[PDB]
């Protein structure tokens, strides 16, 4: 509503803003009963299809596992990489930027000195072993799931960690409820892009030609902040590995246009474009638009 | 089924109207089958009947005294020894549906709430490992004439 | 100024002036139940109206016909004291007088007789009490006022989420008061449907060829014609020059010799002119342009016989050719426009598979009643019984009009049933608005609910009491001889007192009172339900019903609801709101005449209130009454805004009515957040009456209000003088002026004393005037509970402090000095009902005697010869109230059992010992003892001395009365023969019951004398036989149920002081748990030494934005400031000026008020009177919206001579020194709600078992132990918790074997287990194995 | 369930 | 079974077996009679149709018990629920040696403590107190050791105080919604009737003190204390199992 409650607690209320306060009160007092009967109903399901995983095996001796990567999606670093990786154990073995390296060796549980040793040099991606990897049969081996419990070591042979799993998912369930113009990379790095293949223009544009081309940014001591996403036709400034400076404007675009743009020149023919068919003219005054 | 019966007992002969002739056939059937099986607790028939005749001399009595009569004015009017007017209202009674909801709508029943009096309480299963005990000393304190003489017992 | 306002004159702050006065708060429920039972010499709603529709009753043709006469309400059998005690209804007995007449076969008519039956009974109907309430069974109920859908006719929506396809649609509902519901909807290939309520879907048109409506006239009626004319040759068109409209040229559109306009330029304002100035009627168009069109009505070939085209079929350049050659100069086609007339009911039209009327008649009947063949008979009257029976339908007097009112027609009455022009009506307004013209209605406007309450839904269950007693009546109607039976024969009386009793016994609207508090109690009797007959269910709806609608504004309470699983389900009413005459909710408003504001108040229905512009309740008038500023904040159509000066329509009467009486209760609610004022209005209700009565320092000035309206007190009917006070009654000596000539007599109000309430608690009047004093009319003559002087006070207020003390306030637990627990102040009299039943076994009797095997005299002390505890006795747990032994013979006993008996002795009796013993841990005075016995078993001793005593009661009682009638009526009698005939001396030897025969000269004294003497002669006998009868009905056998005895209930009394567990809490929704009691020594102190109640903590006053109770603390504060000085200027005696000189200074206080005090009170009593109750504080009136504010609470802060910043220094009482920082200190009324904590409490080690699953239940109240339930399994087993989890649900509960073999253990100091199997799956194992399955435990 | 009160009369 | 006033009570599956039973009798006596086929084929359809109301009812057209509105529980019905087993259904089974109260502070206690009222723990303790009474000679017997307690003689206290000591119990509350929501401690008597409860713990519970109720319950074999001990005992869960932080920060 267009008329905000201009007073405030020390003062009094009056007749209108006390009757405008009580429909949020309401609706608030209505809600969280329902978020109470959501959660519930949510749990249930949870733990009926987890249950009967219960660690049963030390090590099934595979290599497999997944590949960690920080979570820096576009804006700004919601999840450091320290948090991800710690207590888990290790794929492969994680080689420094020259390598005869070894740093950590193979299988270790990385337990807070390893992570801080891991933050020390420049480790960008960690490939994990996980449990959704893991090849026994009739539930999870030992080293595949990680470490957590209250207590700080290991998993022991025989907890049923498919329970606090669903809990955990479940608990926190009450507490829950046109301007694309240009990117302004905001510290000072090196640009490093991925897919794409440009030709210059007349303009001197570096043009992508492809639909899936990223716009990252190089550190010098092991911090990928930021990354960026440039839309198919967006009017460049840096070229590709050319330092960006502290808030500096490298793309622009027009938000509401998405432009069809060849990789070569010559004249324009009409096939198909019959006035009345696909299109209709649309000229304008002395200028010849 | 009481139709089928005086279809076989009928005779022509007599010059009754076969109507009124098979309709004292068929209500016989339906009221025999009535008292009988209706009933989860079963009763007699003369009890039944018994019972129906009240139910009428309540209705009669109950404008003619300004409210309704006390249980020991039906009795004057009815022929029988007249305290057994409560010992009939007292078998008259349907039993209740034991699944019957008691308040909240909750799943608390009636039934959920009937205790059990057939069960030994453990405080006394506790005191008879003991009686067994008490007993036995003093029985083996004794003369071994004496136990074989009780131990039969 | 009255008379218990002079005692105690509170200071009331408040600007605005009240214009009316708050209206009988129990106006709903009084009014209503009076509508019901009462003459009306008309056809209005009552008992009369609903006699009228049933009746008359007439046999099968053979002209025996029963009408209706009239009817008589008997006296109460018993009186509301005698019939709360013994446990029956307090009832009044129904005789209606009825005549039966018979025409002879065949008549010219009139009748070989008719008898005139005197009043044949039809059972007992419960009556109501001067407060509002019912007796049903002993027990006191409300009957909850009911929330349901008004009769009518209701355009719904459901856009979006239908089908996914977005798509909206419209959906019109025809809900009448009795019969089927009658639902129209579309569907997406737009065709109009109706449906019997849930049934098949069929296409909508069927029904009217039911009515007698062919193709031509459904046509005809929905859409205009387009009239095609073949002009000198192929085809011209009439136009009407608005036609044309939204559309685009179809060909060269020419016209009188001048192409206006031609294909592809669309029709404007420009062309319509020209049309319309040029007059153009016809114009030419092509042959091609009725390929596509749909026409009219029926063309038949003239010569052969044969069908050209049917209705609704489109032309074809080759239908055209069969009847342009044959002459045809018209050609009726429809007219369709996508904007104005669609082609909706067209569509419709050919996917009906009728024709015809019977067609149709069978295709209802089959869809109602399918698999079953038609008959021509049964379609018809089935069909009329539908819409057009008298008996089955009545849309309701209301209905009828808010049908009228909805289709914006003019007369409010008519048809109880629907005509043909009414559906056809519906019908035609549903496509407009699918059209675009009018919108749909919502449920939730307050102008589609309807309110009924008690009156009228007692009615409906009495109606339906009758339906079901005619065929009864009908069937021996067919048969019966002549003069035989008469009207009482047939006419039985149980099915209708039933169809009563079902409805006030078992309801979802009757409910026990809520009666622990003055305030509960009004609360309740004023309540709204959507639940129930005929209302929503919880599963149902939906949030849109609950939510908060603009319409709510001075009807109902926004704020006060319950915050459980039904939130907006209750809704409870408004302070100003009235019920319409025709059931809706009214509103007061003030009439402004444009520039004056007038004091004539006039009442806005929901629908009338929305057109309006009504002003704001704070908004600035002076010197006559005109609005001060030229613009000012108002609302009219649903928003709010800014208005000039005049155009404002209405104005709000008080600054208050859009609250409830609950809400209204809590001072400084305007700075306090709205989800807290729930909380607190929640709590305030809950709270249980406290040993001494105190006062709100911090009021409203409701209270007054809310104390009289309430039932508990005793409000003086007539004026007059005291002439006796006694703590048991008190006696009004009334004034000459209002006193009738003869009966006058004195006013007699005999009070309440200690009683069991509904919720456990004491309910008892104590007296408030003194011997001699002036008494006016409508005066409090003696306090309830939780009042004090007519002042409404549920609690007690305390000196509070705001800081943390060691953590023993941490969340909002609260911590309490000993003061209060040492001054027995929260101390709370609770009462306890239990009761002993001598029962009947088949093995004999029950006695009630004192001989109880191998007990001591301990017991048999405090027992009489009887059997029953002495009066006055204290007892606690264990103690036994009523000893008693059932008769159990051959008990049959083991060997080792019996030669020990044997051994020692014991003479083993054949008898039970079953006595009544005090249920564990509870304790208090016994305080009376009740003996209800059947008639025909011998009355014991006891009961004979009680018998005596209820009968000595009886006597004194009754001959009072007589003693203080008869005198104060025999010596005015003397005073006025003294009046012309005064023989002093020799009068009054001779005996003074021996002078009504003495006359006097004439003059109407004579006869005012003989007025007098007349109801003395009555005294003389009426005191006979009420003396007699009263005594009759002592000795006179009391009815029990079968198999019962004899009965005694006993009475206890346990007085509950205040320990660690119970909830406390002030109005604000601060809520907390009283933790530790603490010696005063502890207690921080300030410079006075004075020490502080209770120490809450701030941390719980900014999360919870609940600001109010803060401004309370500092108000608060100096209340008590005033108090101190005049409590030592009292002990000084200073004078009475300069006592009288300080109070007119309190009362004044700035400028702007309403106030207007005294010096015109009486110099010298009063005000002394007066000074005595001020100086436990200054009593003060903080109006909801119009409160107080900051400078002013400041400014009467330093007349207290107490620091502007409402801050003061204290100490910690353990370490002596100061605190840093100072805190804030002052008085918050508080509240002890019943949670008590020594009912919570539970604990079970071994008990009894449920027979049917062996699972622990509280029998021999050993009570209950803990369920549980499923989320606790979880938790064990996300632990490694395997053998906590395996106890929990073997040993300790189903193991039947197990359980001893444990116990047995226990006790030899063995700790094991002896699993096996539960019972709870054993059970499963038999249960699957009756069905088919052959379910075993395999091994291998 | 084609309600067994119509199939008897039948 | 008998209730009092006379009045019995009785399974709805009674109502059912009868008219099965019944309607089995009369088939038997028209095949008998040899009654006509219109007849015995309509008993047959009465009995297909009473069977199938007799083991799940509500795929005809609903049976309903005599004289009552209220339609009668099948036997399929004693299996379903809401949902399914009712026995494992919350809730779920009673439990003997169980309590409850409301809950107070207490910032006195050590963490690994808690607060159990006198009154209550005499109630609960109750076997483990006819043991040890009679144990070291206190009770010539049980059934006299039950009549001390029940004259509550002085001398209990100090027994109590024995049995009380090395010896969990778990304290729970109202929703348990994770792991955290059962826990184990110490038992400190207290005088009233209020349970006393370590304010650190109030986060884990998410308890307030605005009058909620937790239960106790009593760890009786000797192994469910040391399970008790090592696994569900306060000190060993610190750390929240959702996110490795510690749980028992300062409110
Ligand atoms: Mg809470
Ligand atoms: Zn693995």
């Amino acid at each position: 509503i267009e008329t905000p409650i201009t007073a405030n607690f020390r003062e009094g209320l009056n007749v209108l803003q006390y009757f405008i306060s009580t429909h949020g009160a309401r609706k608030g007092l209505a809600d969280t009963a329902l978020k109470t009967a959501n959660s519930g109903y949510l749990t249930r399901r949870l733990v009926d299809v987890a249950q009967d995983l219960v660690v049963t095996e030390d090590d099934c001796g595979t290599h497999e596992g997944i590949m960690m990567t920080p979570v820096i999606e576009g804006g700004d670093v919601k999840e450091p990489l320290r948090d991800r990786v710690l207590g888990r154990v290790t794929a492969e073995d994680v080689l420094k930027p020259g390598t005869a390296d070894i740093l950590v060796p193979r299988n270790t549980l990385l337990h807070e000195q390893w992570c801080d040793l891991l933050e020390e040099n420049s480790v960008d991606a960690v490939k994990v072993r996980s449990v959704v990897s893991c090849d026994t049969d009739f539930g999870v081996c030992a080293h595949c799931y990680g470490r957590d419990l209250a207590r700080g070591h290991i998993i022991n042979k025989g907890e049923a960690i498919g329970v606090i799993a669903a809990q955990s998912i479940g608990e926190p369930g009450t507490q829950l409820t046109a301007a694309e113009s240009s990117i302004q990379v905001k510290n000072k790095g090196s640009i490093k892009l991925s897919n794409v293949k440009s030709v210059v223009n007349s303009s001197g544009k570096l043009v992508i030609t492809s639909r899936n081309t990223e716009l990252k940014l190089i550190d010098e001591f092991g911090r990928t902040k930021e990354s960026y996403k440039v839309p198919y036709g967006a009017v460049l400034a840096k070229g590709d590995g050319e330092q960006v400076a502290g808030g500096e404007t490298v793309a622009n675009w027009d938000p509401h246009t998405m432009p069809v743009i060849t990789e070569v020149s010559g004249f324009v023919r009409f096939t198909d474009m019959i006035d009345g068919q696909t299109i209709t003219r649309q000229t304008d005054e002395l200028t010849g638009l | 089924i009481g139709l089928m019966k005086a279809v076989d007992k009928f005779e022509y002969r007599r010059g009754y109207k076969f109507s009124t002739y098979a309709t004292w056939w068929i209500r016989q059937a339906i009221t025999r089958s009535i008292a009988d099986q209706a009933r989860t607790i079963r009763i007699p028939v003369h009890m039944i009947e018994t019972i129906n005749k009240l139910n009428r001399i309540s209705r009669q009595m109950l404008q003619e005294m300004g409210r309704e009569p006390t249980p020991e004015e039906l009795a004057e009017r009815m022929l029988m020894p007249e305290d057994k007017i409560r010992k009939v209202l007292k078998i008259a009674k349907e039993p209740i549906s034991m699944e019957t909801p008691i308040g909240d709508d909750e799943d608390s029943h009636l039934g959920d709430f009937i205790e059990d009096t057939t069960l030994e309480l453990p405080l006394d299963s506790a005191t008879t490992e003991s009686l067994r005990a008490a007993t036995h000393d003093v029985l083996a304190g004794l003369t071994a004439r004496e136990a074989k003489v009780l131990r039969m017992r | 100024y009255s008379y218990t306002e002079k005692k105690r004159i509170r200071k009331d702050f408040g600007k605005r002036p009240q214009v009316l006065d708050v209206p009988y708060l129990l106006s709903i429920q009084l009014d209503s139940f009076q509508k019901f039972i009462e003459q009306d010499p008309e056809g209005q709603y009552g008992l009369e109206a609903a006699f009228r529709s049933v009746f008359p009753i007439q046999s099968y043709s053979g002209n025996s016909e029963l009408q209706y006469v009239s009817y008589r309400l008997g006296e109460p059998v018993f009186d509301v004291q005698e019939c709360q005690i013994r446990g029956v209804t307090y009832s009044a007995p129904l005789r209606v007088k009825l005549r039966l007449v018979i025409y002879e076969r065949e008549a010219p008519e009139g009748t070989v007789k008719d008898i005139k039956e005197q009043e044949v009974y039809m059972g007992e109907i419960p009556l109501m009490t001067d407060n509002g309430t019912f007796v049903i069974n002993g027990t006191e109920r409300v009957i909850v006022s009911q929330l349901h859908r008004s009769p009518g006719v209701f355009f719904d929506s459901d856009k979006g989420k239908t089908h996914s396809s977005g798509k909206v649609l419209y959906n019109a509902r025809i809900i009448p008061y009795r019969g089927s519901w009658l639902d129209f909807e579309f569907d997406p290939k737009d065709n109009l449907f109706v449906r019997i309520d849930r049934r098949r879907k069929l296409p909508a048109t069927i029904i009217l060829r039911a009515l007698n409506y062919t193709t031509e006239q459904i046509l005809d009626l929905f859409f205009e014609k387009v009239i095609f004319e073949i002009r000198d040759n192929k085809l011209q068109m009439e136009l009407v020059p608005e036609r044309l409209r939204g559309e685009t040229a179809s060909f060269d559109i020419e016209a009188n010799g001048k192409v206006y306009v031609e294909k592809g330029r669309r029709i404007t304002a420009r062309h319509i002119r020209q049309l319309e100035k040029d007059d153009v009627k016809l114009i030419e168009v092509p042959v091609e342009y009725i390929a596509g069109k749909v026409v009219a009505k029926d063309y038949i070939d003239e010569s052969t016989g044969e069908l050209i085209c049917a209705a609704n079929m489109e032309l074809s350049l080759d239908l055209l050719a069969k009847l342009s050659q044959s002459g045809h100069k018209r050609i009726e086609t429809l007219f369709t426009n996508d904007l104005d007339h669609g082609p909706y009911i067209s569509e419709t039209l050919r996917v009906d598979p009728t024709n015809d009327r019977l067609s149709a008649l069978v295709e209802i009947y089959r869809m109602m009643r399918p698999g079953e063949p038609p008959t021509r008979e049964a379609a018809e009257s089935l069909f009329e019984n539908l819409f057009f029976s008298e008996d089955r339908y009545d849309l309701s007097a209301v209905g009828r009009m808010k049908f009228n009112r909805s289709l914006l027609r003019e007369e409010i009455e008519g048809s109880g049933i629907l005509s043909k022009d009414d559906i056809i009506d519906v019908m035609k307004k549903l496509i407009d608005i699918r059209n675009g013209k009018g919108e749909v209605d919502d449920i939730d406007h307050l102008g589609n609910r309807r309110i009924r309450s008690v009156g009228e839904m007692a009615e409906n269950q009495f109606r339906v009491g009758l339906v079901r007693v005619e065929r009864a009546v009908k069937e021996r109607l067919s048969l019966g001889d002549l003069d035989t039976l008469m009207p009482q024969d047939m006419i039985n009386a149980k099915p209708i007192s039933a169809a009563v009793k079902e409805f006030f016994g078992s309801s979802q609207l009757s409910q026990f009172m809520d009666q622990n508090n003055p305030l509960s109690e009004i609360t309740h009797k004023r309540r709204i339900s959507a639940l129930g007959p005929g209302g929503l269910t919880r599963e149902r709806a939906g949030f849109e019903v609950r939510d908060v609608h603009p319409t709510h504004y001075g009807r109902v309470c926004p704020i006060e609801t319950p915050e459980g699983p039904n939130i907006g389900l209750i809704n409870s009413l408004s302070v100003y709101a009235q019920t319409n005459e025709y059931g809706f909710l009214e509103t007061p408003y003030r009439k402004v005449t444009d520039g004056v504001v007038t004091d004539e108040i006039h009442y806005l229905s929901a629908i009338e209130e929305g057109n309006y512009v009504i002003a704001q309740a704070n908004s600035n008038l002076d010197e006559e009454g005109h609005f001060v500023e030229d613009l000012v904040t108002c609302r009219s159509k649903g928003e709010s805004s800014l208005f000039s000066r005049d155009q404002v329509d209405y104005m709000d009467v008080s600054t208050q009515q859009v609250v409830s009486v609950g809400a209204s209760l809590i001072p400084f609610l305007e700075h306090d957040d709205a989800n807290r004022a729930l909380m607190g209005a929640n709590m305030q209700r809950q709270a249980v009456p406290t040993l001494r009565a105190d006062k709100p320092l911090v009021g409203t000035g409701m209270e007054r209000a809310v104390a009289v309206d309430s039932g508990v007190t005793a409000v003086a009917k007539r004026g007059g003088v005291v002439q006796y006070v006694d703590a048991s009654r008190i006696v009004i000596k009334v004034n000459e002026d209002e006193m009738y000539p003869g009966e006058a007599g004195i006013d007699i109000y005999n009070l309440t004393k200690y009683t069991r309430s509904n919720q456990n608690t004491c309910i008892n009047q104590m007296p408030c005037v003194s011997l001699g004093e002036p008494v006016e009319r409508g005066d409090v003559l003696a306090d309830g509970p939780s009042t004090d002087l007519g002042e409404l006070a549920l609690g007690q207020n305390m000196r509070v402090a705001f800081m943390p003390w060691n953590g023993y306030n941490f969340e909002d637990s609260i911590l309490v000095s000993e003061r209060v627990v040492q001054e027995d102040r929260f101390t709370t009299i609770h009462i306890q009902e239990l009761a002993c039943v001598s029962r009947d076994t088949k093995l004999g009797p029950e006695e009630i005697t004192a001989d109880i095997p191998n007990v001591g005299e301990a017991a048999l002390s405090k027992l009489d010869e009887s059997g029953i505890v002495y009066i006055g006795a204290e007892v606690t747990g264990g103690d036994i109230l009523v000893g008693k032994v059932t008769p159990k013979g051959e008990t049959q006993l083991t060997p080792e059992e019996k030669l020990l008996r044997a051994i020692f002795g014991e003479k083993a009796s054949d008898v039970k010992d079953s006595s009544l013993r005090v249920p564990n841990g509870v304790s208090g005075t016994v305080i009376d003892v009740q003996v209800f016995t059947r008639d025909g078993v011998e009355k014991d001793k006891r009961a004979l001395e009680i018998e005596e005593m209820q009968l000595k009661q009886a006597k004194k009682d009754l001959s009072e009365e007589l003693q203080i009638l008869e005198a104060g009526l025999f010596s005015r009698i003397r005073a006025v023969l003294v009046a012309g005939g005064v023989e002093a001396e020799k009068l009054d030897k001779l005996p003074r019951d021996r002078w009504l025969e003495l006359g006097l000269t004439d003059e109407e004294k004579q006869n005012q004398l003989e007025q007098l003497a007349e109801q003395y002669d009555e005294l003389k006998h009426e005191f006979e036989k009420k003396l007699e009868a009263k005594r009759r009905k002592i000795t006179q056998g009391d009815d029990l149920a079968p198999g019962v005895l004899k009965i005694v209930k006993v009475y206890l009394a346990v007085k509950r002081r205040i320990q660690p567990g119970d909830k406390m809490a002030g109005r604000h929704g601060n809520k907390g748990v009283i933790s530790k009691i603490n010696p005063i020594e502890d207690m921080p102190y300030d410079e006075n030494g004075t020490p502080v109640d209770i120490v809450l903590n701030p941390l719980g006053v900014p999360s919870r934005m609940n600001i109010g109770q803060i401004l309370e603390t500092h108000l608060g504060m100096a209340a008590k400031g005033i108090g101190d000085k005049i409590n030592a200027m009292l002990k000084q005696q200073q004078e009475v000026a300069k006592l009288r000189e300080f109070i007119q200074r309190a009362y004044d206080l700035g400028a702007d008020v309403r106030q207007k005090v005294d010096l015109s009170t009486f110099s010298d009593e009063e005000v002394m009177r007066l000074a005595e109750n001020l100086r436990k504080g200054m009593p003060i009136a903080t109006p909801v919206f119009d409160g107080a504010k900051e400078a002013e609470i400041k400014e009467l802060l330093k007349l207290g001579d107490l620091p502007t910043s409402g801050q003061i220094r204290l100490y910690d009482g353990r370490t002596g020194e100061q605190f840093e920082r100072p805190v804030t200190v002052g008085y918050m009324y508080m509240l002890k709600l019943n949670h008590l904590v020594d009912d919570k409490m539970h604990a079970r080690s071994t008990g009894s078992y449920s027979l049917v699953t062996q699972q622990p239940l509280g029998g021999k109240a050993q009570f209950g132990g803990q369920r549980f339930g499923e989320m606790e399994v979880w938790a064990l087993e996300a632990y490694g918790a395997a053998y906590t989890l395996q106890e929990m649900l073997t040993v300790k509960s189903d193991d039947v074997n197990g359980r001893t073999k444990m116990y047995k253990n226990i006790v030899d100091g063995n700790h094991q287990m002896e699993p096996g199997m539960p019972e709870s799956f054993n059970v499963l194992l038999k249960e699957i194995r009756s069905l088919g399955i052959n379910i075993e435990l395999e091994d291998e | 369930t084609t309600d067994p009160v119509r199939m008897y009369m039948r | 079974v008998p209730l009092d006033g006379g009045r019995f009570a009785t399974s709805d599956l009674n109502d059912l077996y009868r008219r099965v039973i019944n309607r089995n009798n009369r088939l038997k006596r028209l095949l008998d009679l040899a009654a006509p086929d219109i007849i015995v084929r309509n008993e047959k359809r009465m009995l297909q149709e009473a069977v199938d109301a007799l083991l799940d009812n509500g795929r005809r057209g609903r049976a309903i018990t005599g004289s009552n509105k209220r339609p009668l529980k099948s036997l399929a019905d004693m299996i379903k629920g809401k949902q399914g087993r009712f026995r494992q259904n919350l809730l779920g089974k009673r439990v003997d040696y169980s309590g409850r109260s409301v809950i107070t502070v207490g910032p006195y206690l050590r963490l690994h403590q808690c607060g159990l009222p006198k009154k209550m723990a005499l109630e609960l303790f109750k076997p483990f107190i006819y043991g040890k009474l009679e144990l070291r000679g206190l009770a010539t017997t049980i059934k006299a050791a039950k009549k001390m307690v029940e004259r509550e003689e002085a001398v209990v206290w100090d027994i109590l105080d024995e049995v009380i000591r090395e010896h969990p119990v778990l304290l729970n509350r109202a929703p348990t919604l994770h792991r955290l929501g059962i826990q184990a401690f110490e038992p400190v008597l207290i005088e009233g009737k209020a349970i006393q409860l370590h304010p650190l713990v109030c986060a884990a519970y998410n308890a307030d003190f605005d009058g909620d109720q937790m239960a106790v319950h009593v760890p009786l074999t000797l192994e469910a204390q040391l399970e008790a001990r090592a696994l569900m005992m306060s000190t060993n869960n610190i750390l929240s199992p959702a996110n490795g932080e510690p749980i028992i920060v300062p409110s």
